[PDB]
């Protein structure tokens, strides 16, 4: 144990699910498999359910198991995992045919979880992985920790994970996710869309979405020099736009910031707190919008930095006209910083770090699965003894 | 160990802590209060309330769940809170798992009436399978490897002093001070009032301020002086005169700076004014002429030990208690507090050697009550605690 | 508790070291690449 | 091949249920759900490449 060919990482999210089977060994590659997170559920007279990849003869209903990051249908969700897992087996079993003795003989699974999943959901998933998929080794890695492990392993930090309809805020102290501080706001990328609809009434949804995803949309805090600029439709249609391309991100940025502030203010050990504020981690699709992260930082500074009020400072400098020492405050944060990205994953640098949580998982899985110690995953041994409850003896 | 997983709930008078027995920290710490927003409607949770509070909307009002006894007094609201916890935080039917909850040490009287209201809530309403009630000072002490201990809990409602001898709680020596965290909030506010402009029904703003800047101020400005402050002052003065006179620095003149966010304004206190707030916990005769020095924490601790010596030698109980002093509670984390509680105890009992114990980890005392219940829930035998079942209720219901 | 807390802190502190080695390896790789690139066409 | 048999041939043994349990000292009066071990007696495929990015 274990073959690197064999490591399987799954990262399921509301819209899609990133998947990878086998680690490259030279450098880590950005996940190439992206499967929409949904399954079809046919209902068979007599009550029971059947699950397929396609609307079978238009008889099945379309189930989207994960919504706003939460599992809303645990059965369709487990069926969806099986569907992924089986597909991978078939694919490899064709290509190579001796696969069941090699690449498919011992498949350890790392499943990236979301803060919102029940213990009940996590146990059921564990049961499913050991009983239905007949897999033997499982790590359930929280998304937040994947984040901090990718980010050159930070003991103290805050994860701001911007989704489409919600943003999660998750403080990490001493490599532990602080559950009672964790929260999400019902606000994300779509907010930008919505802000823009108000500013550009005569546009439609696809036009607005296209602007957001275009080279000329940025958050300010040379394109910025031009009054108007140009970009091209999804359907090739050229669209011109004024100052609106520097708008629409503000309401979201303010909401996130207000939340970050209330959160970090409830970290009880001020020495931990100082560290967290100095390692803000921002992740998610939205964050790839040029200027966004820096704009968000800018706002956290504007709202939360402990520093002398400018008027007060201006008086003191007039007074000294007749050198001014710095006023020291008892509060934190006096320093706010974004955590430093690792620049030595070439493939990741190339594609941006909106999905860096996955790199977290590539690193953890290699660590854990290419070393003897079985301290951080459930094994068959353990499953046989405690069952799904085995899960809680290997939490991080 | 046992094949079970419990829900552990602690309803303090200020904070409520909830989570499962299988992990080291609680899933949630939320306020033991709620906003009633008006068709009525009930808001629970730290961010939900702070958001709603900042909206500053009429008709919004904060109400509490736990009286100053540390006991629930609004049981219709308590159910809504429990529902909220089980639905949105633990996310599990209350019918599945055993429940472990806390009560504060009492003199014994309110006990039966409470137990009944819990039956009604746990059984009639929620359909909980079975529950245990642990006594907070007792569990905290056990969680700390101690069977006998003098447990000094400084929370929001005041100080709660509880001698515990060989696993048993001495009820007549149970003592609850009236001055603690919430009191400190009032004083910080009244004193700073003129620098911040400011100088029930207006519960919403009182609450929001207590939960925001006032909380930060307490954690960063206040300190407890090691020795009676009036004496410290006379001394520091008497010394300062000599340094001055001698040639031809008084520590109380150090300044401390707090950025007050709502007005982007610096508030500066000298160290004395920082020491002053907690002095009230020890010498409450310094606010009103209506408080005797005996309502102060020092006399109170002493009173409770002496009432322990009356069991049912004294200079033995005294010796037991004083070699197992436990200091606990959110407010006990204010810098200088342990040392003053110790100095205050040591001088009322000079013949004896005090040894005190305290969780030094910031988080863990704020929720040490819940931590205590947690370590009860992980006890290896079902016989280690009284576990009330639907039965017990049935049988009490008879005549 | 103390054990879990330690094994956790220990895993974290090792990944830092893993990162450092990943970084050193990359640097060697990139250096060998640039070295050939800068003294040869195309 | 048959998905179920693919699952069966890879990765080469008990089963648990989540059910009512009633502890004993004989038996305590109460129940609670837990993960109990069972006694002796107790669809499709998708094509990657569509989902591969290109």
């Amino acid at each position: 144990p274990f073959r690197q060919d064999s490591i399987l990482i799954i990262y399921p999210r509301s819209q899609t699910t990133l998947v990878q089977f086998g680690l490259n060994e030279e450098t880590f590659t950005v996940p190439e498999l992206e499967i929409p997170t949904q399954i079809y559920r046919t209902t068979r007279q007599d009550g029971s359910y059947t699950y397929h990849s396609t609307n079978k003869d238009n008889k099945a209903e379309l189930i989207k198991p994960i919504q706003n990051g939460e599992i809303i249908d645990i059965s369709a969700f487990t069926q969806f995992l099986r569907l992924i897992f089986v597909s991978i087996l078939s694919d490899r079993a064709n290509k190579n045919q001796d696969a069941f003795e090699a690449e498919l003989s011992n498949i350890p699974l790392l499943l990236i979880t979301h803060h919102s999943w029940s213990q009940s959901d996590l146990e059921i998933i564990t049961q499913y992985v050991f009983e239905s998929l007949e897999i033997n080794n499982l790590i359930q890695l929280p998304a937040s920790l994947a984040a901090t492990y990718s980010m050159i392993s930070l003991q103290n930090c805050c994860i701001i994970d911007v989704g489409t309809h919600h943003t999660d805020i998750i403080p990490i102290v001493d490599y532990a996710q602080l559950d009672h501080l964790v929260s999400s706001i019902p606000m994300g990328g779509q907010s930008i869309n919505d802000s823009l609809k108000k500013l550009l009434p005569q546009w439609d949804d696809d036009q607005i979405e296209s602007l957001k995803k275009s080279p000329i949309f940025e958050v300010l805090s040379k394109n910025s020099d031009l009054e108007f600029n140009t970009f091209w439709d999804e359907k090739g249609n050229e669209i011109k736009v004024g100052k609106q391309r520097f708008q629409g991100c503000n309401n979201l940025i303010k909401n996130i910031s207000n939340r970050v502030g209330l959160t970090l203010d409830n970290i009880d050990d001020i020495n931990k707190a100082k560290a967290v504020w100095e390692n803000i981690i921002i992740v998610g699709g939205t964050t790839s919008i040029s200027g966004f992260k820096e704009a968000l930082l800018g706002q956290l500074l504007k709202d939360h930095l402990i520093i002398e009020p400018e008027e007060e400072k201006s008086k003191r400098e007039e007074e000294a006209k007749s050198f001014v020492p710095t006023i020291e405050y008892v509060q934190c944060p006096t320093v706010i910083k974004l955590a430093k990205y690792p620049d030595y994953f070439p493939e990741w640098k190339k594609s941006g770090y909106s999905e860096i949580i996955f790199l977290g998982a590539q690193i953890v899985s290699k660590q854990i699965f290419t070393h003897p110690k079985d301290t951080f995953y459930i094994t068959r041994e353990k499953y046989n003894m405690k069952g799904p409850a085995a899960l809680w003896d290997v939490q991080f | 160990t046992l094949n079970r997983k419990c829900v552990v709930i602690h309803n303090g008078s200020h904070r409520t802590v909830a989570g499962f027995s299988n992990v080291e920290l609680p899933q949630c710490i939320i306020p033991s209060s709620y906003i009633k927003r008006t068709e009525a409607e009930f808001i629970f949770g730290t961010y939900n309330m702070i958001d709603a509070a900042a909206e500053k909307r009429n008709g919004d009002e904060v109400y509490t769940l736990v009286d100053s006894q540390g006991l629930p007094y609004n049981w219709d609201a308590l159910e809504m809170q429990w529902r909220y916890l089980y639905d949105t935080q633990l996310k599990v039917s209350p019918e599945e798992l055993p429940l472990v909850i806390t009560m504060p040490a009492t003199n014994g009287k309110p006990d039966m009436a409470i137990l009944e209201r819990y039956y009604e809530l746990a059984f009639d309403k929620l359909n909980v399978p079975v529950f245990q009630i642990v006594i907070e000072p007792l569990a905290i002490a056990l969680s700390m490897g101690k069977s006998s201990a003098f447990v000094i809990d400084i929370g929001a409602s005041g100080c709660n002093v509880t001698p515990i001898i060989d696993g048993i709680v001495v009820k007549n020596a149970v003592v609850r001070s009236k001055f603690g965290g919430d009191f400190l909030d009032f004083q910080v506010h009244e004193r700073l009032a003129p620098l911040i402009k400011e100088e029930q029904k207006r519960s919403t703003d009182v609450w929001y301020e207590a939960s925001t800047w006032i909380q930060q101020f307490k954690s960063t400005m206040l300190q407890v002086s090691e020795k009676d402050l009036f004496e410290l002052e006379r001394y520091y003065k008497e010394q300062a005169d000599i340094y001055a006179k001698q040639q031809e620095n008084n520590p109380l003149v150090q300044k401390k700076n707090f950025l007050f966010k709502p007005l982007n304004k610096t508030l500066t206190l000298d160290l004395k004014e920082c020491y002053q707030f907690a002095e009230y916990l020890f010498k409450p005769q310094l606010i009103s002429d209506k408080f005797s020095p005996e309502d102060g924490l020092g006399p109170l601790m002493a009173k409770s030990v002496k009432k322990a010596g009356a069991s049912i030698s004294p200079e033995q109980v005294y010796s037991l208690l004083l070699t197992n002093v436990i200091i606990t509670g959110s407010t006990s984390l204010i810098e200088g507090m342990e040392q003053r509680i110790i100095k205050e105890l040591s001088i009322r009992f000079p013949q004896y050697k005090l040894t005190t114990f305290a969780n030094q980890v910031m988080m863990d005392r704020k929720i040490q009550g819940w931590l205590g219940a947690l370590t009860m829930a992980n006890l290896p035998s079902w016989s280690l605690g009284k576990w009330y079942s639907k039965e017990d209720y049935e049988t009490l219901k008879r005549d | 508790q103390w054990s879990r807390q330690e094994r956790c802190f220990q895993f974290g502190r090792l990944g830092a070291s893993l990162h450092n080695q990943m970084e050193k390896d990359e640097q060697k790789r990139i250096e060998r690449t640039a070295k050939q690139r800068l003294a040869a066409l195309k | 091949m048959d998905p179920q048999t693919l699952i069966t041939k890879a990765n080469k043994k008990e089963s648990w249920r989540y059910d009512w349990y009633q502890p004993s000292k004989e038996k305590y009066p109460f129940r609670y759900k837990t993960w109990l071990r069972n006694q002796e007696d107790e669809e499709d495929i998708l094509d990657l490449k569509e989902f591969d990015r290109r």
